[PDB]
C-alpha cells in the first residue's frame, strides 16, 4: 500500500470540488495535527467529548457541513455546535480564539487547509479506526 | 621516581581501592576542597547550561509544561519573564540566569581544578583558618556556623525578591494567577511553626499544604534568622556533653548525617511537586494527579449539564451521585472515582465552592469559559505518560508526546532520595564499625562472640 | 473511642521516648571493641 | 599404535581456554544455531504471514519488540524442517513459514542437551561430584515444558512461546487471561523457590561480607582472601548468633547451607514445569467451584478471586481476535465485556 | 538511683545475651509488630466484608465470610477515605470501621515501622557482635518493595484503596491492574526487578552446586555428608581450587571467581540492587512515568499501522482497563 | 597456552588486521540493508509490501503443505 495521489483527493466544498494534497501538505497537517488539535482528538476521538468524533460521515451531518476542506478551515476559524446553532469558540481552539488558545496564533491559511486535508485522509488509510477508539486500536 | 606506585593516590598507600577512591581523600584538606568546589560547579554548569538548552527549544506560545521544562518553571515561579495568567511576556531574564550560572560554573571549575591538582594536598600546613581536624568538634561546627549564615541570607534572597523586587507569581491572585508582590509575609509563629505539625495524612499534608505566598515568605523570613541565629550559636559554642556522647565524630559519620538528611529533603520535595500548586504553580508545571482527576469530573458536570442534566440528583449506577456526592465528613464533592481527590483545591475550582463544599447553585449558573476551558486542558493533560514520552494512560496509542513536570521532577527525586537513604545507612553503620575499630571484619584472635554465653 | 485515643497517644509517646532516650545512652561505646566513644 | 577413538578423545580433552570435549560436538553447533538463529530472525525476519506482526529490526522493530515469532497454527506442530513439506527447500518460503521458530527450538533443546552433558564431562575429568549438572535439571525442565509439551499438548506451535521480550510479555498475559496460572499451586510453588533462592542469594552473600575476618590491612577487605588457604574467610559461630538473635534460627552446618541454596530454586523451576504440563491439556487450577456456586446464587457477593476472572474475562475477548488470527474472530462492539464508561 | 536502674534497663535492652535480640530499635519493632500481626490475624479470619473502592460494593476477604486461604485477604481502606488517615477512633463504631477498611491501614502503617525498625535491628546487633554493618543494606531491598506498594503507590495515587490487597489473591489483582495502568512489563526497571530473582536464583543454584561439587571427602558411604563439617571448624569444608577449576572449564577460566570474597559480594549485590530497581520501578510508575509505549510504532509506506508484539500486550491492558472495578469510573479517562 | 587478549589486541599487528577488516565487514551489512537483498533474502515486506492497495486483510497462511504456493499468491497480488 502506498499514498497515493488519489489517496490524498479530497472533497474541498459542498459542491463536489476537489484537491489534491501534496504528501508534504499531508504531512505539514499531521505535524500541526499533533501540535494543536491531538491533546483532545488523537485517533479521531474527542476525548472531553466522546459524542463526537472526526469520521468523515460524522463531519458530513454537521451544520454546516464539515467533511470537505473549506468547512474544516471555517471550523478552526469560527467552530459552532453540531447543529450550527451556537458558536463555541470560547471554549474550543480557533483563530476567532486565539488570544487564548495560543497555539492557534500563528496558524496561516495554509496551515488550516493542511490541517482540514490531514483530518480527511486519515479515514482513507485507516478506516473505521479513525474515531473508533480503544475497540480499535 | 619513575614508579607507577610512587605517589600516594594508589590502594597500597592509601587502603582504599580505586573504586572507593574518594575515600582516599577523607583526611586530605586541600584536594577534598577542590572536590567540593570542582562538584559545584558541575552543579552549576548544569543549571546553567540546561536553562539555555531549555530557552534555545523554548516556544513560548505552547504551555511550559508541553515542552519538558523544568527550569524555565522555577525562574517564572519567581515572577521573572511572566504576566498574567503564567503568559510568558519576555524570555531575556530566562537568558540571564542561564549565562550568569554557566559563567559562574567555569570560576568554580577554575579553583576546584587548582585545588584539586596543584594546591597544597592538606591545609593545615598552610592556614589554621582553613585547615581543619574532622575530630575538632569546635573547628566543625564554627565551618557549619558559617554555613548555616549562608543558607539563612539564602533564604532572605527569596524574601527580598518577593517584597521588594518585583515579587513572585501568585496563581491564587484574585481575579486570575498573575505576579504580585508580597507586602504582609506572615509572621505569627502559630501559623508558620503550625505547618510544622500538622499530620502528613489526607486533608493535612504537612507541610506541603501551604498555599498561599504570604505564609510561604513569612515561613521564609522565619528559616532566614533561625539559620543565622543558629549559625551565630554553632561559631560561639561547641557540642554539650550529651550531644559528645550521642554522636559518632568522623568525617564520614558526619558525610552520613547529611547524606539521611538529603535524603529526607528529597522525599519531600516529590510530595510537594506531585501535590503542591502555590509554589509549582500548575500554570507552569501542569495540572496536578488530584487536579487533572478533579478536571474531568469537572468537564462533564459541565456538558452533561449544558444538555439539560440536573447534576444534584443524577444518581449513578451505584448508587452514590454521577457527578456529586459526599465527602465521609459531608462536604460536596465531584463524584467517580474522584471521590478520593477531594482534599484538591485550585484557583479555576475554589470560585464553585462554599461553605457546604461545590454548591449547586454556583455550578447550576456561574461557571465561566475560563474554568470550562482550564478544566478541559487540565483533563488532556493528566500527569500519565509512558518513558518514551507517550502521553496519556498505558494503554494510549502513540501521537502526543507528553511527560508532565510533575512527574519527571517526582519521579527522580524519589530515585535519588532512596539511593541518599541506602547510602546513609551504608557510611552511618561504616562510620560506626570505623569508630569501634572492625570495619575491615572480626579480629580471630579475639572473636567478641567467642567469648560470649552460647544462647541455649 | 476517646479513652482508646488517650490510651494509643500515651502508648505510642512511651515507647519513642524509650527509643530516643535509649539510643542517647551512650550508645556509641555498647560495642565489644573500642569502647571509649 | 593407540587408535583412533583414544586419539581423538585426547584431542577433545585438551586443557585450552575454551574446553571441547565429546560433548562439545553436541554443544557448540546446536548452542551456536540456536543463537545465530535468533539473532538472524530478530534482525531480519518478518511475522506478517504467521501472526500479522512485525518482528525484526529490519521492519523498525526496537529490541524489546524483536522476535522470532512462532509458525502459524495451520502449521500444526509440523518440525517444519527446511527439507520438509511445508517449506520444500525454499529458504524464503521457510523463514516466512516460521521455520526459524521450530529451528531455535530443536537446536536450542539439544544444545541444552549438550551444555548438561558438557557438566557432567567436565565434573568426571576435574573429580567433582557432578552437583552443577543435577541442578541444570531445572531449566531443562522449564524449557521443554515451557517451549515443547506445552504446546504439543495444544492445536499448535503457534501458541508456544515466541522469542523475544514482549513476545514473552504477551506470553504471560496470555496464561492470566486463559489459564489463571496466578491461581495455580505449582505456579506458586515455583514463585516461591525464584524468590526464596534470590532471597537465600542475598542474605548468604551479605552474611558472609559483614562476617569476615580481619585478614589485612586495606579498607577495602577483598585483597585479604587466598584461594588456597585452609581457613573460612568468614565466622560461621558469629554469623549463627547474629542471626540466630535476629530471626529465631540460624545455619550451624555449611553443607546444608549450600545444599539448600541449590534445593530451593532449581525444587520451585520443577513444580513450575509440572503446573504446565498441565496447562498443555488445559488442566487448570482456574475455578472454585465452591466460590461459583455462591456467586452465582448471591448478587452481592464478592472476593478477589472473583473480580480476577473479570480481568481474565476482558483479556479474553479484546485480545483474541488480533492475538488468535487464524480464528477470524469479529467481536461486534455490542458484545464485549467492559465495565461502566471505560 | 535513678541513672543506675535506667542502666540497668538499657544494659538489658542491648544485652548480646538475650536469645532473642530487643535493641534499641526493637523497643519500637515488637509493639508494632505484634499489633500489626493479631489484628491481620484476626481481620484474615473474621472481618465483614469491606467498601475497598468507595461505591458501596462490600469486597468480603475474611475465611468466615466464604473465602479460603488462597481467595482470602485483607482488604484496603475504603477510597471515599483516600488518604485519609483512619483510626478506630476516628469511626462511630467498630461497625463502621470495619466496612471502611479500618484494619487494613492499622496492619500496614504497623507493619512499615515494624519493618524498618527490623532493618535497623540488624545493624544494631551487628554492632554489638563486633560484625560489619551491611547486612540491613541487603534487607534494604525487600522493605523498599514492600514499601512501594503499601504506601508510595498509594500516596501518588491518591488513595490506600489502591495500595497492595493483604492476600494471595489480592497480590494478583494487584498486579494485573497495575499491568493495565502502567505497562509494568515494558518498564526497564521490573526488567532489572526480573534478572534479579531470575538471576539471584540462577546464582544460587550455581553457587550452592558449586559448593556441593567440592566438598572434601570426611564421611562413610552410609551417613550424610553434611556429618563432615562440624560447627565451628577453622578449616574450609569444601575445595574452591576444585570448584574453580571445574567453572572455569565450564565457561571460561577468567569468567570464574577465585576470590571468596568478591564471589560473596556479587551474591549480595546482584539481587539486592535488582530489586532496589524493581520498587524504584513501583516508586515511579507511583507517579505514572510508566513503562515503554510502543502501540501503533511501526507504520507501512502508506500509514496503516502493522502490530508489533507490543500491540498485542496492548489488546490484553485494554481487556484488564475495560473490566476492574466495573461500577467505579463514570468519565472516559481512569486518571487515577 | 594462548597469548592473553590484551597482549593480542594492544599490538601493532592485531590493529592493522582488524583496521580493514571490521570497517570492511561493517559496510558489507550495511550494503546488505541498503540495496534492499535482505528483504528478498528474507522474505521480509518493504514498507509498500504489507498490503494491497485496496484490501486491507492479513496474508495470513492458513494451508499447511501448500502454505509455500500460498505465501507466492499473496505476493503476486501485491503489484
Ligand atoms: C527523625 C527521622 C526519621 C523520621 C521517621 C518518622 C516516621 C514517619 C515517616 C513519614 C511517613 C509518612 C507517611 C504518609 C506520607 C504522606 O501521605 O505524604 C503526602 C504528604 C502530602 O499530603 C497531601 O498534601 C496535600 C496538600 O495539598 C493541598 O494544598 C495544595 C496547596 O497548593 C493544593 O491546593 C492541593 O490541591 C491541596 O490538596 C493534600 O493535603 C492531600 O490531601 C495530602 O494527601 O506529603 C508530605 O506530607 C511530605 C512528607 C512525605 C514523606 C515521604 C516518606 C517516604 C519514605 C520512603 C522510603 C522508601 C523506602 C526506604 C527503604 C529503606
Ligand atoms: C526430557 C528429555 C530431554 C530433552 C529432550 C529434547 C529432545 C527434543 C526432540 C523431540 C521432538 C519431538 C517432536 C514431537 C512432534 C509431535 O508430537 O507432533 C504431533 C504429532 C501429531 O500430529 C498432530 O495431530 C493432531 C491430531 O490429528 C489426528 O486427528 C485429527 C482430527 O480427527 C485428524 O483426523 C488427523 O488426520 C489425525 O492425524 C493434529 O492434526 C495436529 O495438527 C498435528 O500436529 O504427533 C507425532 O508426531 C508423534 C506423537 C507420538 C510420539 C510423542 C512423543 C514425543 C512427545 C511427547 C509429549 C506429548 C505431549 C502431550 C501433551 C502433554
Ligand atoms: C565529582 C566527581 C569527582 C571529583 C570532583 C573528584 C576529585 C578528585 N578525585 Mg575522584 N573519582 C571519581 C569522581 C570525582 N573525583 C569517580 C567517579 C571515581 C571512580 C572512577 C573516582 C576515583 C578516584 C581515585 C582512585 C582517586 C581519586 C582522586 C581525586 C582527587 C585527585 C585527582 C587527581 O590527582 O587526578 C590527576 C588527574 C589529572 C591531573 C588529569 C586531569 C584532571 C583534571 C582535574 C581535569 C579537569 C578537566 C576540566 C574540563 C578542566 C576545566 C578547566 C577550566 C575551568 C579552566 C580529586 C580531589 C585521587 C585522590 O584521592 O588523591 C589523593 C585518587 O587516588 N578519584
Ligand atoms: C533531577 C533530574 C532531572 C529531571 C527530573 C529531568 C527531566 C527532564 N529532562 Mg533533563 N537532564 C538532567 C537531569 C534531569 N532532567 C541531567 C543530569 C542532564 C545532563 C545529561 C539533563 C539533560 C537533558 C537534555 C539534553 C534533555 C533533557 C530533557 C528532560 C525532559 C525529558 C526527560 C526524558 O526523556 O528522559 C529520558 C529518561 C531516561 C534517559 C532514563 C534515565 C534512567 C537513569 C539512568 C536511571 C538512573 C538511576 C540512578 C540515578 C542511578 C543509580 C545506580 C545505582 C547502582 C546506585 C524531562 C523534563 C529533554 C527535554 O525535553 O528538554 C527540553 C532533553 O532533550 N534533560
Ligand atoms: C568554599 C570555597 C573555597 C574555600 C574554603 C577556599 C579556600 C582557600 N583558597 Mg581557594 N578558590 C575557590 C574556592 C575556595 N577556596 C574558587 C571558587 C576559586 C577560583 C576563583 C579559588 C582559587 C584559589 C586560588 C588561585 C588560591 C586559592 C587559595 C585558598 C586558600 C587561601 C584563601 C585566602 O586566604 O583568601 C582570603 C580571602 C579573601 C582574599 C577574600 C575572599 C572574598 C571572595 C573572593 C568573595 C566572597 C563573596 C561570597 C562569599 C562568594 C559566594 C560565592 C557563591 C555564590 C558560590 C584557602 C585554603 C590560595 C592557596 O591555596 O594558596 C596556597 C590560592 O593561591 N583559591
Ligand atoms: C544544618 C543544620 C544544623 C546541624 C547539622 C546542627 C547540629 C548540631 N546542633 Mg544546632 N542549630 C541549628 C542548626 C544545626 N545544628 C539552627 C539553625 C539553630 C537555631 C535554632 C540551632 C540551635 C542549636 C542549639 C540550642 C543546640 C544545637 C546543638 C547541635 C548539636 C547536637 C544536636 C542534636 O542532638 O540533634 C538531634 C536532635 C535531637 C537529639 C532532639 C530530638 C529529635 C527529635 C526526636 C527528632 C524529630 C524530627 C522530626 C521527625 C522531623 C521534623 C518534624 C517536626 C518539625 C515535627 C549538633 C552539632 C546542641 C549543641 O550542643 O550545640 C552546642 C544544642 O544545644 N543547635
Ligand atoms: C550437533 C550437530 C547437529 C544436530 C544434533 C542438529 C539437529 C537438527 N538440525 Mg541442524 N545443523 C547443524 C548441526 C546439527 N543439527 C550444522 C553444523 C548446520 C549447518 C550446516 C545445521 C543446519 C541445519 C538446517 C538448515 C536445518 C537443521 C535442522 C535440524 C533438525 C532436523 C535434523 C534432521 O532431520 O537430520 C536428519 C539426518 C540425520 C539424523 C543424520 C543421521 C545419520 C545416521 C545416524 C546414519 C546411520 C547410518 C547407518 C548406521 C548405516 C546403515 C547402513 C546399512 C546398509 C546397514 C535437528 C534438530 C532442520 C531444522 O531445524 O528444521 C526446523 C533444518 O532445516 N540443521
Ligand atoms: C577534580 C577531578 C575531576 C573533576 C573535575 C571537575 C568536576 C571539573 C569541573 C569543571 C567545570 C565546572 C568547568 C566549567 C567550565 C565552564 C566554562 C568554560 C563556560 C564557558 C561559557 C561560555 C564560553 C559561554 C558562552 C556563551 C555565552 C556567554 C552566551 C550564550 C551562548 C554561549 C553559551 C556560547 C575528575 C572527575 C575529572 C576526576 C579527576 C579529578
Ligand atoms: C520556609 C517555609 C515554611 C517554614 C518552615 C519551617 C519554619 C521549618 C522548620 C523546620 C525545622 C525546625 C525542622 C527541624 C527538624 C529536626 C530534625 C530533623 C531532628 C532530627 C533528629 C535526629 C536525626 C536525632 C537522632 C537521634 C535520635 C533520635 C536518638 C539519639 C541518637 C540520635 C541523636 C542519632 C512554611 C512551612 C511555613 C511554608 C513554606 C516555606
Ligand atoms: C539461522 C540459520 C543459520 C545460522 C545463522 C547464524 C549462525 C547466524 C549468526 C548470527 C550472529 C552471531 C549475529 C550476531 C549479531 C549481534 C548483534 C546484533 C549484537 C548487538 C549488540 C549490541 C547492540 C550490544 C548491546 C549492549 C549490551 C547487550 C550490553 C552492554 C551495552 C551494549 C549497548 C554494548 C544457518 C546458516 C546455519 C542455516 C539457515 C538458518
Ligand atoms: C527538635 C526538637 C528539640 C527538642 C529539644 C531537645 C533537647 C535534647 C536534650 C538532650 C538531653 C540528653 O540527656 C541525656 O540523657 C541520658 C540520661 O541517662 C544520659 O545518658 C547516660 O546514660 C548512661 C547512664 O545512665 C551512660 O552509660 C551514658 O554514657 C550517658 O550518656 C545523657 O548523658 C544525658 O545527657
Ligand atoms: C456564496 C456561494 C455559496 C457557496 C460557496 C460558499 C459556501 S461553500 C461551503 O463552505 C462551508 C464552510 O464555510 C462548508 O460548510 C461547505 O461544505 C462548503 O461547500
Ligand atoms: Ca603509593
Ligand atoms: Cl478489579
Ligand atoms: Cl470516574
Ligand atoms: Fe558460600
Amino acid at each position: 500500500a502506498e499514498l497515493t495521489p488519489e489517496v490524498l483527493t479530497v472533497p474541498l466544498n459542498s459542491e463536489g470540488k476537489t484537491i489534491t494534497l501534496t504528501e508534504k501538505q499531508y504531512l505539514e497537517g499531521k505535524r500541526l495535527f499533533q501540535y494543536a488539535c491531538a491533546s483532545c482528538h488523537v485517533g479521531g476521538i474527542t476525548k472531553t467529548n466522546p459524542s463526537l468524533d472526526l469520521r468523515t460521515e460524522t463531519l458530513a451531518l454537521a451544520t454546516p457541513p464539515r467533511d470537505n476542506i473549506e468547512g474544516l478551515v471555517d471550523y478552526m476559524k469560527n467552530p459552532t455546535t453540531y447543529d450550527g446553532e451556537q458558536e463555541i469558540a470560547e471554549v474550543h481552539p480557533s483563530l476567532r480564539s486565539a488570544d487564548i488558545f495560543p497555539k492557534m496564533r500563528n496558524l496561516t491559511e495554509k496551515d488550516l487547509v493542511a490541517i482540514a486535508g490531514h483530518i480527511l485522509v486519515e479515514p482513507k488509510i485507516l478506516g473505521d479506526k479513525w474515531g473508533g477508539g480503544k475497540v480499535y486500536y | 621516581s619513575n614508579s607507577i606506585f610512587a605517589t600516594n593516590r594508589d590502594q597500597e598507600s592509601s587502603g582504599f581501592a580505586w573504586w572507593a577512591g574518594n575515600a582516599r581523600l577523607i583526611n586530605l584538606s586541600g584536594k577534598l576542597l577542590g572536590a567540593h568546589v570542582a562538584h559545584a560547579g558541575l552543579i552549576v554548569f548544569w543549571a546553567g547550561a540546561m536553562t539555555l538548552f531549555e530557552l534555545a527549544h523554548f516556544i513560548p506560545e505552547k504551555p511550559m509544561y508541553e515542552q519538558g521544562l523544568i527550569l524555565i518553571p522555577h525562574i517564572a515561579t519567581l515572577g521573572w519573564g511572566v504576566g498574567p495568567g503564567g503568559e510568558v511576556v519576555d524570555t531575556f531574564p530566562f537568558f540571564v540566569v542561564g549565562v550568569v550560572h554557566l559563567i559562574s560554573s567555569a570560576v568554580l571549575g577554575f579553583g576546584g581544578v587548582y585545588h584539586a591538582i596543584r594546591g597544597p594536598e592538606t591545609l593545615e600546613e598552610y592556614s589554621s583558618f582553613f585547615g581543619y581536624d574532622w575530630k575538632d568538634k569546635n573547628k566543625m561546627t564554627t565551618i557549619l556556623g558559617f554555613h548555616l549564615i549562608v543558607l539563612g541570607i539564602g533564604a532572605l534572597l527569596l524574601v527580598a525578591k518577593a517584597m521588594f523586587f518585583g515579587g513572585l507569581y501568585d496563581t491564587w491572585a484574585p481575579g486570575g494567577g498573575d505576579v504580585r508582590v508580597i507586602t504582609n509575609p506572615t509572621l505569627d509563629p502559630r501559623v508558620i511553626f503550625g505547618y510544622l505539625l500538622k499530620s502528613p495524612f489526607g486533608g493535612e499534608g504537612w507541610i506541603v499544604s501551604v498555599n498561599n505566598l504570604e505564609d510561604v515568605v513569612g515561613g521564609h523570613i522565619w528559616i532566614g534568622l533561625i539559620c543565622i541565629a543558629g549559625g551565630i550559636w554553632h561559631i560561639l559554642t561547641t557540642p554539650f556533653g550529651w550531644a559528645r556522647r550521642a554522636f559518632i565524630w568522623s568525617g564520614e559519620a558526619y558525610l552520613s548525617y547529611s547524606l539521611g538528611a538529603l535524603s529526607m529533603m528529597g522525599f519531600i520535595a516529590t510530595c510537594f511537586v506531585w501535590f503542591n500548586n502555590t509554589v509549582y504553580p500548575s500554570e507552569f508545571y501542569g495540572p496536578t494527579g488530584p487536579e487533572a482527576s478533579q478536571a474531568q469530573a469537572m468537564t462533564f458536570l459541565i456538558r452533561d449539564q449544558k444538555l439539560g442534566a440536573n447534576v444534584g440528583s443524577a444518581q449513578g449506577p451505584t448508587g452514590l451521585g454521577k457527578y456529586l456526592m459526599r465527602s465521609p465528613t459531608g462536604e460536596i464533592i465531584f463524584g467517580g472515582e474522584t471521590m478520593r481527590f477531594w482534599d484538591f483545591r485550585g484557583p479555576w475550582l475554589e470560585p464553585l465552592r462554599g461553605p457546604n463544599g461545590l454548591d449547586l447553585n454556583k455550578i447550576k449558573n456561574d461557571i465561566q469559559p475560563w474554568q470550562e476551558r482550564r478544566a478541559a486542558e487540565y483533563m488532556t493533560h493528566a500527569p500519565l505518560g509512558s518513558l518514551n514520552s507517550v502521553g496519556g494512560v498505558a494503554t494510549e496509542i502513540n501521537s502526543v508526546n507528553f511527560v508532565s513536570p510533575r512527574s519527571w521532577l517526582a519521579t527522580s527525586h524519589f530515585v535519588l532520595a532512596f539511593f541518599f537513604l541506602v547510602g546513609h545507612l551504608w557510611h552511618a553503620g561504616r562510620a560506626r564499625a570505623a569508630a569501634a575499630g572492625f570495619e575491615k571484619g572480626i579480629d580471630r584472635e579475639s572473636e567478641p562472640v567467642l567469648s560470649m554465653p552460647s544462647l541455649d | 473511642m476517646e479513652t482508646l485515643k488517650i490510651t494509643v497517644y500515651i502508648v505510642v509517646t512511651f515507647f519513642v521516648l524509650l527509643f530516643v532516650f535509649g539510643f542517647l545512652s551512650g550508645d556509641p561505646a555498647r560495642n565489644p571493641k573500642r569502647k571509649d566513644l | 599404535e593407540r587408535g583412533w577413538f583414544d586419539i581423538l578423545d585426547d584431542w577433545l580433552k585438551r586443557d585450552r581456554f575454551v574446553f571441547v570435549g565429546w560433548s562439545g560436538i553436541l554443544l557448540f553447533p546446536c548452542a551456536y544455531l540456536a543463537l545465530g538463529g535468533w539473532l538472524t530472525g530478530t534482525t531480519f525476519v518478518t511475522s506478517w504471514y504467521t501472526h500479522g506482526l512485525a518482528s525484526s529490526y529490519l521492519e523498525g522493530c526496537n529490541f524489546l519488540t524483536v522476535a522470532v515469532s512462532t509458525p502459524a497454527n495451520s502449521m500444526g506442530h509440523s518440525l517444519l524442517l527446511l527439507w520438509g513439506p511445508e517449506a520444500q527447500g525454499d529458504f524464503t518460503r521457510w523463514c516466512q513459514l516460521g521455520g526459524l521458530w521450530t529451528f531455535i527450538a530443536l537446536h536450542g533443546a539439544f544444545g541444552l542437551i549438550g551444555f548438561m552433558l558438557r557438566q557432567f564431562e567436565i565434573a568426571r575429568l576435574v573429580g567433582v561430584r557432578p552437583y552443577n549438572a543435577i541442578a541444570f535439571s531445572a531449566p531443562i525442565a522449564v524449557f521443554v515444558s515451557v517451549f515443547l509439551i506445552y504446546p504439543l499438548g495444544q492445536s499448535s506451535w503457534f501458541f508456544a512461546p515466541s522469542f523475544g521480550v514482549a513476545a514473552i510479555f504477551r506470553f504471560l498475559l496470555f496464561f492470566q487471561g486463559f489459564h489463571n496460572w496466578t491461581l495455580n499451586p505449582f505456579h506458586m510453588m515455583g514463585v516461591a523457590g525464584v524468590l526464596g533462592g534470590a532471597l537465600l542469594c542475598a542474605i548468604h552473600g551479605a552474611t558472609v561480607e559483614n562476617t569476615l575476618f580481619q585478614d589485612g590491612e586495606g579498607a577495602s577487605t577483598f585483597r585479604a582472601f587466598n584461594p588456597t588457604q585452609a581457613e573460612e574467610t568468614y565466622s560461621m559461630v558469629t554469623a549463627n548468633r547474629f542471626w540466630s538473635q535476629i530471626f529465631g534460627i540460624a545455619f550451624s552446618n555449611k553443607r546444608w547451607l549450600h545444599f539448600f541454596m541449590l534445593f530451593v530454586p532449581v525444587t520451585g523451576l520443577w513444580m513450575s514445569a509440572i503446573g504446565v504440563v498441565g496447562l498443555a491439556l488445559n488442566l487448570r487450577s482456574y475455578d472454585f467451584i465452591s466460590q461459583e456456586i455462591r456467586a452465582a446464587e448471591d448478587p452481592e457477593f464478592e472476593t478477589f478471586y472473583t473480580k480476577n476472572l473479570l480481568l481474565n474475562e476482558g483479556i479474553r475477548a479484546w485480545m483474541a481476535p488480533q492475538d488468535q488470527p487464524h480464528e477470524n474472530f469479529v467481536f461486534p462492539e455490542e458484545v464485549l465485556p467492559r465495565g461502566n464508561a471505560l | 538511683q535513678t541513672a543506675n536502674l535506667w542502666e540497668r534497663f538499657c544494659d538489658w535492652i542491648t544485652s548480646t545475651e538475650n536469645r532473642l535480640y530487643i535493641g534499641w530499635f526493637g523497643v519500637i519493632m515488637i509493639p508494632t509488630l505484634l499489633a500489626a500481626t493479631i489484628c491481620f490475624v484476626i481481620a484474615f479470619i473474621a472481618a465483614p466484608p469491606v467498601d475497598i473502592d468507595g461505591i458501596r460494593e462490600p469486597v468480603s476477604g475474611s475465611l468466615l465470610y466464604g473465602n479460603n486461604i488462597i481467595t482470602a485477604a485483607v482488604v484496603p481502606s475504603s477510597n471515599a477515605i483516600g488518604l485519609h488517615l483512619y483510626p478506630i477512633w476516628d469511626a462511630a463504631s467498630l461497625d463502621e470501621w470495619l466496612y471502611n477498611g479500618g484494619p487494613y491501614q492499622l496492619i500496614i502503617f504497623h507493619f512499615l515501622i515494624g519493618i524498618f525498625c527490623y532493618m535497623g535491628r540488624e545493624w544494631e546487633l551487628s554492632y554489638r557482635l563486633g560484625m560489619r554493618p551491611w547486612i540491613p543494606v541487603a534487607f534494604s531491598a525487600p522493605v523498599a518493595a514492600a514499601t512501594a506498594v503499601l504506601l508510595i503507590y498509594p500516596i501518588g495515587q491518591g488513595s490506600f484503596s489502591d495500595g497492595l490487597m493483604l492476600g494471595i489473591s489480592g497480590t494478583f489483582n494487584f498486579m494485573i491492574v497495575f499491568q493495565a495502568e502502567h505497562n509494568i512489563l515494558m518498564h526497564p526497571f521490573h526488567m532489572l526487578g526480573v534478572a534479579g530473582v531470575f538471576g539471584g536464583a540462577l546464582f544460587a543454584a550455581m553457587h550452592g552446586s558449586l559448593v556441593t561439587s567440592s566438598l572434601i571427602r570426611e564421611t562413610t558411604e552410609t551417613e550424610s555428608t553434611n556429618y563432615g563439617y562440624k560447627f565451628g571448624q577453622e578449616e574450609e569444608t569444601y575445595n574452591i581450587v576444585a570448584a574453580h577449576g571445574y567453572f572455569g572449564r565450564l565457561i571460561f577460566q577468567y569468567a570464574s571467581f577465585n576470590n571468596s570474597r568478591s564471589l560473596h559480594f556479587f551474591l549480595a549485590a546482584w539481587p539486592v540492587v535488582g530489586i532496589w530497581f524493581a520498587a524504584l520501578g513501583i516508586s515511579t510508575m507511583a507517579f505514572n512515568l510508566n513503562g515503554f509505549n510502543f502501540n501503533h510504532s511501526v507504520v507501512d509506506a502508506q500509514g496503516n499501522v502493522i502490530n508489533t508484539w507490543a500491540d498485542i500486550i496492548n489488546r490484553a491492558n485494554i481487556g484488564i482497563e475495560v473490566m476492574h472495578e466495573r461500577n467505579a469510573h463514570n468519565f472516559p479517562l481512569d486518571l487515577a | 597456552g594462548e597469548r592473553p587478549f590484551s597482549d593480542i589486541i594492544t599490538s601493532v599487528r592485531y590493529w592493522v588486521i582488524h583496521s580493514i577488516t571490521i570497517p570492511a565487514l561493517f559496510i558489507a551489512g550495511w550494503l546488505f540493508v541498503s540495496t534492499g537483498l535482505a528483504y528478498d533474502v528474507f522474505g521480509t515486506p518493504r514498507p509498500d509490501s504489507y498490503y494491497a492497495q485496496e484490501q486491507r486483510s492479513i496474508p495470513l497462511v492458513t494451508d499447511r503443505f501448500e502454505a509455500k504456493q500460498q505465501v507466492e499468491t499473496f505476493l503476486e497480488q501485491l503489484k
